């Protein structure tokens, strides 16, 4: 590396990357909602009888 | 001993129709002479016929 190697690029480091000892900064929390909701497939009928 | 009452045919005042039911004018004892409801195919989503 120190000889045989000529010219070196540096970019800033990704975000991407996280080290090990950093683990909880990646726990998130997703919200799912109630499994007793139910989804309504059916038109609403408007009608009258005067 | 001899039996007078034990019951009999219970008549019922209301007749609950368990199921949808499309809209409908007056029939039975009151007869609607009036036009029936008009079914209006309303509200479409993809248009169609235009």
């Amino acid at each position: 590396s120190k000889m045989n190697v000529s010219y070196r690029l540096y970019i800033k480091t990704p975000a991407c990357l996280l080290p090990l000892s950093d683990y909880m900064r990646a726990q998130h929390d997703y919200v799912s909602p109630s499994s007793s909701r139910v989804y309504i497939k059916d038109p609403a009928v408007v009608y009258t009888r005067s | 001993g001899e039996i007078i009452y034990d019951g009999g045919l219970s008549s019922k005042l209301a007749d609950v129709v368990d199921k949808t039911t499309e809209p409908h004018n007056a029939d039975g004892a009151v007869k609607d002479g009036r036009i029936a409801p008009v079914k209006l195919d309303l509200e479409k989503q993809k248009l169609d016929k235009l």
